[PDB]
């Protein structure tokens, strides 16, 4: 049963070590979600600090990639900052080839071909990780891209990552069935960040406080997360309607 | 070798004379310098015919190629930046000296690209021996904001001082227009100004002037059955 | 480390067997049979396609026959994939020859080539072999017309009649029951037909189901010509030997 | 680190199986039908686009994909590494053709070509096989329209008619019965949405389905004028909308 | 080639000419010499225009993996990457390139890689061919914590002399101003700056 | 192989009965032209030795890495990195002695002339030389470039002989040393006014002057 | 099952067992820990005495990495030196491209990253070590914990080997009675302290006190060892605590 | 046990077997003992004949003037790390004209036998080492095991039935760290501590073998009747 251990195919045509590989995506506990606006995109993810012996200013599992392009994590932290390096210097890489910078669908297209050689050599193993890829595209607009330990990839109006994806999912699916477009029909990202807030506590069914939250914001020409006290305005709105 | 490059309102053209040299003799009367990037990306070469020839088709290749992978239409900047990382890595050996123009989902480009690696930013410019001359006419007539018959025509007027005042350069002048939001239309002989006048005299000989030894046919099919 | 998961592909068996060499064997014997047969005026090269369907394109379809130059021409029996590998290979092969000597290759000395290549596999590399056979059918201005075939192992032979693939045990019986050494193409052309008949484990022998190919004098005047027989000529001798 | 792996991962069996390869076809098994269809004038290819979720954008994901402007390609099996494979062969396609003869490949050579990819994929060390089937449809001068089966070992078939993946033996009985020498495209086209009707379970339309064909040269996807000898790729995917209209006259 | 540098009160000016020479041909005569490595870190190139471009879009590319990890590099870095490439490629380039930027904690600062590829800080750089004939003016006339409307009168004096006597330099006046408020471009042409 | 851009002029050095001292102008010439004046060509290495570097500046400055990076290996699991254990002259001039003639044999030279002062543990002095070719020596009195031509001359008059070290105070020393510095003004067009001079003794340490000037000269007889 | 015999294999839980094993050789070493202060941070680690013959503060543990940059670990002590090695490769090829010593978190994911590599193939072994280490750049001070598997985080206070649990509790009283925060002289005492508290776990032989830290106002941003009549101090502040 | 294969696998306690295994090589050698006072620093081994034909296999290594080791284990393992130690050596005294530190000398060798039990194909080595040395913080004695852990001491020994010596040595500490300027009576301790794990066999002139390092003294081997006044 060594068909098991390495990427080879089993009798019924399956690959064991790509599915044991999105099992560890699950082992942070951890729920993250994306939506896009008319002129954003909007990415949250729950943040949890155990130990009170932490800096909990350096636990986070959102990536700046490029100034432009921001990427969350789903899945343990070695092989999240793993992909996240390679990310960044593919993505300073493709700047410098081809004069203009790496467009998001690009960039996860690249990382799940990476995904997809793990899969089929032998001496390398699967990340496992579940890669949520987030701009504002100058030629595609707002943009979400997500890739996973098969190689696979797609663009997605709306998305969720975790233990609870499928709770959030269905949430987020009913949503967009009653207003039949593919977006948060809002001006402002302050409104895209509660809206995405709003509907993961509804979700999940549990609070928030600043400290329980991690947000990224993607515009035009720049990617950013916020602060705590940014999250606690936006926390404050949430609950005054 | 006469080539320009004219900016106008909504795109770009570029323009270039028909005549290949070998020192002092005529190779080609009605040579092709106008090549095809991709679809809406063109370039005109001057210098060593084969390596504008050859950098052109190995770029223009990679960009197709670029262009499947990531879904999206070719840029000049693409074009541009792995022309000149090309030509630098060979320090000038290869001796490519183009000016590059088109559209794409970021709007219209005029670049040029010198054999070294280095390249320039312009609303008009010039390449080759009748680069001088080309020069001056650009000099003279261009204003900002011309039309597409305007630039045309200034393009090719530009060609014309080059075919009649350099030695390098004769014969035809070939365009092409690159227009944002329409496809790129190359207009070969766009002018022919240089027809050869009729020959005083017939020199078609008599049949069996010429002596032969020996007649036999040439087997150019394979081997038969039966 | 990675020692756990090799299967070390080239060791001998208590026995003295090479192991793959054996089951790619093994392999090749459920694989369509393919006939060669010598004769003084030519060579004759017939094959039966695997399980066939109305919807293939028979007439742009190749899985037996190939051509390596002018003059030799091989039939394949195993894994196609695995054949043109090797079939390209000892192309180039013949082309090296030719534009370092200027003479066509000897038809021995290509079929040597590719078996020494087949050997490497089971000697050194750690990988698996080439489960593959050939038929090698072919002429050469030193001892005329030849066949050869080779196999896994890398190990090659001459013959005057051979089959490989599936049924050769029954197959060359019936070959060396009608073999005669002042056989004609024609003649031999039936042999083959005839054999491949009574072997195949379809119910009957019909044109869609066979590629066939001769190599013949029958060029106009001291030279050699290959034909690969089209559809509608694989019927017509069909009809001539009285098969269907 | 280095790759130790340097020996075969696929190996005979005492049977004679190549056990790597037939769980291979196992998987193509599993995957959802795709199929292919030859006409008189033209070529037709399509699958069902299987979205994930209903939050994912299906157009974003293309399972038909152009690899020359003459030649489609189609799968069943492992999307990923069908992607690689579409990668590797538009870029062969150039290298071992494209600049060399100053054309692109016909379809039988591009075909060679990606088989061989995958037959290494098979023997090379510390390597899988693909898990996928392809559907090759392409044109050419010379030999006219063709359509190509490639599998797993590397082995590939021209047909003038298949099916691969899940409802593959039902679905190639339908088209033994429909399948003339005197189809025009357009019979093609409506026969391939007839076949690929019965192995949908949920929703049938423009969005839900993937089609392209290889027929006329398409002057106006050309994207510049001037060169007569250029007229346009003949490959062309069809739209939600073009799907739609042709489902009503089903 | 006529280019410099400035620091002064508020931050750094980069100033230079626009012409490119190839022997007394002016093959162009709007060029760009002012460049952009990251958002507040500029430089002003002369030597092969080949090679600067070159060097320019390498220590750009430097700079962009430096921020995606690191964050915002000082200019000391940015010299620094120029430098190594300058050093290490000594016997393949023809480059002198004068590196200015702006950081809130070191404010202003200008690095100058001459020939051989060594590092000089300094409080202002003169380089390219036309900067001989004014190492005389520019000594006397520099003065540490000059306003921005001083040092942009500065570089255009020193840039109309060293115009006035090189051949090999001329066009237009292109300055890059580096603040805290941001990067501001500014553009003097010859009817200006003749008449001074 | 290379040409010198940026370049330094002359160091000169000497010993004295307690230590050695060193100096070199603060000019980096591009040329015959006198471009940058605040160039530091003495390069302390602890509080024992001072390496002082002429030629090509680019390369002083490379030196100056290694040198800086040495300091830093050495500390590396070294509890006796501050005592029995820290770097001496000779350690510091061997391993650059080793890259020059290394890199000499390369075909790719580091193109300087380098001395390197100091005193050893047990308070003898050093002093020893290397240039670009990997050639070195040792002498009571040491100097580069012009230095070699003009310097040595004036403090080999006061120190002649190994014998005359001892006779030799820290003040007559420095004296000649500043002496020496002044005439290399008035004769190297390659020089400057500005120097930096440094003083090591096995008593009172490493003192290390910047911003010294040449002073007390004579013009005045040009009036005729 | 087998999922265990070899490195960067997942088991059907989506583990490495590979790299929980090498967690239980840093288990079985001896305790090290790490504080971060106002200005800078401390590093202490237990010395265990195993003879008579063992000459007094020779062997030496904590290792500086640059010169602003203190290591120490818990486990296998020659993997510890094989990662400490390559930090200082990483270090020094930082400040030769960028001039600017390496800042602290940028270290941290370079042996992150490193460790990380370790457990992608089955050709290596995971390291058998957990790294406490820090020191002060031009944004301040930080103190950050490595694990075998190559995870890492920024730390207030940091603890691994046999006597962690202890430690960990300690330190979490000093988060509690000190947000304002802990100067680096109080630090090291508190360093002392906690080391002698942790050696209860292995009391069986006694054992040797060892402290470093770099400080802004206290060692210039510079690691350095505590020595002589401060080390005393800290050894007496620790005596008078534990009895 | 099913973790025992290979260098690269953990056992579910966090153990190397294959490690373990050759510290087990050690333990079949013949004893060595080493000790040191503030000015000398001495080896004293034990030397393992094959039968009474054979001659007895040499002990001690010089590495350089100032250092040398001891060996017990796989003797061709001890003369590949022992050149290694004789090229580090070398290496620093040609490019820095420096003598290298015994302390540094312990840290090269823990790194070299490392990077043999981290990684897959290789094996780590079977051999233990004592160093010896004096150099500019004076006497030093050091013990090299192939898992890469080296300890400085005041005395130690290894190989059979070395505990009877280290527990002399333990005893004498305070006594044989005090004997400065008196080779003799260092080398008598040190005669005396490896007597300590003699059984039935006794301490004859081609047997012992012994080797001093100190102030003004080179690393030097007595072999022979060299060691008979010590007999
Ligand atoms: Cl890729
Ligand atoms: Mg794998
Ligand atoms: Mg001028």
């Amino acid at each position: 049963g060594y068909d098991r251990h390495i990427t080879i195919f089993s009798p019924e045509g399956r690959l064991y070590q790509v599915e044991y590989a999105f099992k560890a995506t699950n082992q942070t506990n951890i729920n993250s979600l994306a939506v896009r606006g008319k002129d954003c995109t909007v990415v949250i993810s729950q943040k949890k600090v155990p130990d009170k012996l932490l800096d909990p200013t350096t636990v986070s599992y959102i990536f700046c990639i490029s100034r432009t392009i921001g990427m969350v994590v789903n899945g343990p932290i070695p092989d999240a900052r793993n992909a996240a390096l390679r990310a960044k210097a593919e993505a300073a890489e493709f700047r410098y080839k081809y004069g203009y910078d790496m467009p998001c669908d690009v960039l996860a297209k690249r990382m799940a071909n990476l995904s997809q050689i793990y899969t089929q050599r032998a001496y390398m193993r699967p990340l496992g990780v579940i890669l949520t890829f987030v701009s504002v595209d100058e030629e595609l607009g707002p943009s979400i891209y997500k890739t996973d330990p098969a190689g696979y990839y797609v663009g997605y109006k709306a998305t969720a990552t975790g233990p609870k994806q499928q709770e959030i999912t269905t949430n987020l699916e009913n949503h967009f069935k009653k207003s039949k477009i593919d977006h948060i029909n809002e001006e402002s990202w302050e409104k895209v960040v509660e809206f995405a807030i709003t509907h993961m506590i509804d979700a999940l069914g549990t609070e928030f406080s600043k400290n329980d939250l991690e947000v990224g914001v993607a515009t035009k020409d720049k990617f950013f997360t916020l602060s705590a006290e940014n999250i606690e305005e936006r926390l404050v709105a949430i609950a005054e309607q | 070798t006469t080539i320009v490059g004219v900016k106008f309102n909504n795109g770009v053209v570029i323009a270039a004379d028909t005549r290949s040299t070998q020192g002092p003799i005529v190779a080609d009367k009605n040579c092709a310098k106008l090549h095809r990037i991709s679809p809406k990306i063109w370039c005109a070469g001057a210098g060593t015919a084969a390596d504008t020839e050859a950098v052109t088709q190995l770029i223009g290749s990679n960009i197709e190629l670029h262009s499947l992978y990531t879904s999206r239409e070719p840029r000049v900047v693409s074009a541009l930046q792995m022309l000149k990382q090309h030509l630098f890595k060979y320090q000038g050996h290869i001796g490519a000296y183009l000016i590059v123009a088109g559209v794409d989902p970021t709007g219209s480009h005029l670049f040029s690209i010198h054999a070294h690696g280095s390249t320039d930013v312009g609303y008009y410019l010039s390449l080759g021996s009748g680069s001088l001359a080309a020069m001056a006419v650009l000099e003279s007539h261009w204003k900002q904001d011309l039309t597409k018959e305007e630039a045309i025509k200034l393009a090719s007027d530009a060609i014309q001082a080059g075919i009649w005042n350099d030695l390098g350069s004769g014969s035809n002048v070939d365009v092409c227009v690159m227009e944002i939001g329409k496809d790129a239309e190359y207009l070969r002989n766009y002018l022919t100004p240089n027809v050869r006048e009729e020959k005083q005299k017939s020199y078609k000989f008599p049949r069996g002037t010429t002596a032969v030894l020996k007649e036999s046919i040439v087997n150019i099919c394979d081997i038969q059955e039966e | 480390g990675s020692r756990r998961y090799d299967s070390r592909t080239t060791i001998f068996s208590p026995e003295g067997r090479l192991y793959q060499v054996e089951y790619a064997l093994e392999s090749i014997s459920h694989a369509g049979t393919a006939i060669g047969i010598m004769a003084s005026d030519g060579i004759v090269l017939a094959a039966e396609r695997k399980v066939t369907s109305t919807l293939l394109e028979q007439d742009t379809s190749t899985e037996k026959l190939y051509k390596l130059n002018d003059k030799i021409a091989v039939a394949v029996a195993g894994l196609t994939a695995d054949a043109e590998i090797l079939i390209n290979t000892a192309r180039i092969h013949a082309q090296n020859y030719l534009k370092t000597y200027n003479e066509d290759i000897p038809v021995e000395i290509l079929v040597r080539r590719l078996s020494d290549i087949k050997q490497g596999y089971t000697q050194h590399g750690g990988l698996r072999p080439f489960g593959v056979s050939f038929i090698y059918a072919g002429y050469d201005d030193r001892y005329g017309y030849q066949l050869y075939t080779s196999n896994p192992s890398g190990n090659y032979t001459g013959w005057k009649a051979i089959s490989v693939g599936a049924n050769t045990s029954a197959a060359q019986t019936l070959l060396q029951m009608d073999y005669k050494d002042d056989m004609k193409v024609d003649d031999a052309i039936e042999l083959a037909l005839k054999t491949l008949s009574k072997t195949t484990d379809s119910s009957a022998l019909t044109y869609d189901r066979l590629e066939f190919a001769t190599i013949r004098k029958g060029a106009n005047d001291g030279e050699v010509y290959q034909k690969i027989f089209k559809p509608q000529e694989i019927k017509d001798i069909l009809v001539k030997t009285g098969i269907t | 680190m280095t790759d130790r792996y340097s020996f075969s991962l696929t190996t005979f069996s005492p049977s004679g199986k190549l056990g790597q390869i037939d769980y291979a076809l196992t998987a193509v098994k599993q995957g959802v039908t795709s199929l292919g269809i030859k006409a008189t004038n033209g070529v037709v290819i399509a699958t069902e686009k299987k979205s994930s979720s209903p939050l994912a954008m299906s157009e974003t994901l293309s399972k038909v994909s152009l690899l020359t402007p003459d030649i489609g390609a189609v799968y069943s099996g492992m999307g990923p590494d069908y992607r690689v494979l579409v990668d590797k062969s538009r870029k062969v396609a150039h290298t071992s053709y494209k600049r060399i003869y100053g054309e692109y490949p016909p379809t039988k050579l591009l075909v060679s070509e990606v088989a061989k990819i995958m037959q290494e994929a098979t023997q090379s060390g510390g390597v899988r096989p693909f898990g996928v089937s392809l559907l090759i449809a392409g044109h050419d001068e010379f030999n006219g329209f063709s359509l190509y089966q490639v599998d797993p070992s590397g082995s590939y078939f021209p047909w003038k008619a298949t099916a691969i993946g899940k409802g593959s033996v039902a679905a190639k009985t339908f088209l033994e019965k429909r399948w003339n020498d005197e189809l025009e495209l357009e019979d093609a086209i409506h026969i391939a949405l007839l076949t690929l009707k019965e192995s949908v379970e949920g929703e049938f339309n423009g969005d839900t389905i993937e089609l392209a064909i290889i027929g006329d040269e398409n002057p106006d996807l050309l994207g510049y004028t001037g060169i007569p000898t250029d007229k346009g790729p003949r490959f062309r995917k069809l739209t939600s909308q073009e799907i739609n209209d042709r489902l009503e006259a089903l | 080639t006529s280019i410099m540098a400035v620091t002064f009160k508020d931050g750094v000016i980069l100033g230079a000419d626009s012409r490119t020479t190839t022997g007394a041909y002016i093959a162009n005569r709007v060029t760009d010499k002012l460049t952009r490595v990251h958002d507040k870190i500029w430089c002003c190139r002369s030597g092969s225009a080949a090679d600067t471009q070159a060097i320019a879009d390498i220590v750009q590319y430097h700079l962009e993996l430096y921020t995606s990890q690191y964050g915002t590099p000082s200019t000391e870095t940015a010299a620094s990457v120029f430098k190594e490439l300058c050093y290490e490629n000594k016997d393949n380039l023809t480059a002198g390139i004068i590196v200015a930027g702006y950081d809130d904690k070191n404010k202003g600062e200008v690095y100058t890689i001459p020939l051989g590829g060594s590092v000089h800080k300094l409080p202002y750089a003169i380089a390219g061919s036309g900067s001989t004939f004014i190492y005389g003016y520019c000594d006397k006339n520099f003065r540490e914590n000059m306003s921005k409307e001083e040092t942009v009168d500065f570089i255009k004096h020193s840039l109309s002399q060293a115009i006035k006597w090189d051949g090999s330099s001329g066009g237009v006046i292109r300055m890059v101003v580096l603040t805290a408020a941001g990067v501001e471009r500014l553009i003097f042409y010859p009817d200006e700056y003749e008449q001074l | 192989t290379q040409q010198p851009i940026v370049t330094g002029t002359s160091v000169i050095s000497m010993k004295y009965d307690n230590g050695v001292i060193i100096a070199a102008d603060n000019l980096g010439s591009y040329g015959s032209l006198l471009r940058f004046n605040g160039v530091e060509r003495l390069i302390p290495v602890g509080d024992n030795t001072v390496v002082g570097i002429s030629g090509d500046i680019s390369d002083m400055q490379h030196i100056e890495r290694l040198l800086k990076d040495l300091v830093t290996e050495n500390a590396y699991d070294n509890p006796l990195a501050d005592a029995e254990e820290a770097l001496e002259p000779s350690y510091i001039f061997e391993y650059l002695a080793t890259v020059m003639y290394q890199r000499r044999s390369k075909m790719n030279p580091l193109w300087n002339a380098i001395i390197v002062a100091g005193v050893q543990s047990n308070g003898d002095q050093f002093l020893r030389y290397v240039n670009l070719l990997g050639v070195t020596y040792s002498s009571p009195t040491l100097a580069t470039g012009f230095g070699a031509h003009m310097a040595n001359p004036l403090l080999r008059k006061v120190v002649d002989r190994e014998s005359d070290i001892p006779k030799t105070t820290v003040q007559v020393a420095e004296e000649a040393i500043v002496n020496a510095m002044r005439v290399l003004y008035y004769r190297d067009a390659r020089s400057s006014r500005n120097f930096s001079l440094a003083i090591i003794d096995k008593n009172t340490g490493l003192t290390f002057k910047k911003n010294l000037q040449v002073e007390n000269m004579k013009w005045d007889f040009a009036k005729d | 099952t087998g999922y265990d015999l070899s490195n960067s294999v997942f088991s059907p839980d989506g583990r490495n067992f590979q790299v929980e094993y090498a967690v239980k050789a840093v288990e079985n070493g001896t305790t090290s820990i790490g504080i971060k202060c106002n200005d800078g941070v401390v590093f202490a680690v237990e010395k265990l005495i195993t003879s008579k013959l063992l000459v007094p503060q020779k062997n030496v543990k904590i290792q500086v990495v640059d010169r602003h940059i203190g290591c120490v670990y818990s486990g296998l002590i020659p993997d510890g030196r094989h990662l400490v090695n390559r930090g200082r490769e990483e270090a020094a090829s930082f400040k030769k491209l960028y001039k600017t010593p390496i800042p602290i978190p940028a270290f941290a994911d370079r042996l992150g990253q490193y460790v990380q590599a370790h457990t992608l193939y089955n050709s290596v072994r995971p390291f058998g070590v957990s790294t406490i280490f820090g020191g002060v750049d031009k944004n301040g001070a930080h103190l950050y914990m490595l694990e075998p598997s190559g995870s890492y985080w920024g730390y207030k206070g940091a603890a691994t080997g046999k006597g962690r649990q202890s430690a960990k509790a300690e330190l979490e009283k000093l988060v509690d009675h000190h947000p304002e925060g802990l100067s680096a002289r109080e630090a090291v005492k508190q360093a002392a302290k906690i080391i002698y508290l942790a050696h209860e776990d292995n009391k069986e032989k006694d054992f040797e006190l060892e402290i470093s830290w770099c400080s802004l106002s206290e060692t210039n941003g510079l690691h350095k060892f505590v020595k002589g009549d401060l080390l005393q101090e800290a050894i007496d502040f620790a005596q008078k605590e534990i009895n | 046990n099913n973790y025992d294969g290979d260098t690269v696998t953990f056992s579910p306690t966090g153990r190397l077997f294959q490690v373990e295994y050759a510290l087990e090589a050690i333990k079949q050698g013949s004893v060595t003992v080493g000790l040191r006072s503030n000015t000398h620093a001495v080896l004293v081994a034990l030397k393992r004949n094959a039968d009474e034909l054979s001659s007895y296999q040499k002990k001690i290594i010089k590495c350089d003037e100032h250092m040398g080791l001891s060996l017990a284990g796989l003797a061709p393992d001890a003369r590949v790390l022992s050149n290694y130690l004789r090229q580090q050596c070398n290496y620093s005294s040609l490019v820095f004209n420096r003598k290298l530190a015994v302390e540094r000398a312990g840290h090269l060798l823990c790194d070299k036998a490392q990077k043999n039990t981290q990684s897959y194909g290789g094996r780590p080595y079977g051999v233990g080492l004592l160093i010896i040395g004096y150099d500019k913080s004076g006497a030093h004695l050091l013990e090299f095991q192939p898992s890469g852990n080296v300890t400085e001491l005041y005395g130690t020994a290894i190989g059979a039935r070395s505990q009877g010596a280290k527990t002399y040595l333990e005893r004498t500490l305070d006594t044989f760290i005090k004997i400065d300027g008196n080779p003799d009576e260092l080398i008598k301790a040190g005669v005396e501590a490896i007597s300590q794990s003699l059984r039935d066999e006794s301490l004859t002139v081609d047997n012992l073998s012994i080797a001093i390092v100190g102030k003004d003294t080179p690393f030097t081997i007595y072999d022979g009747e060299a060691v008979a006044k010590y007999i």
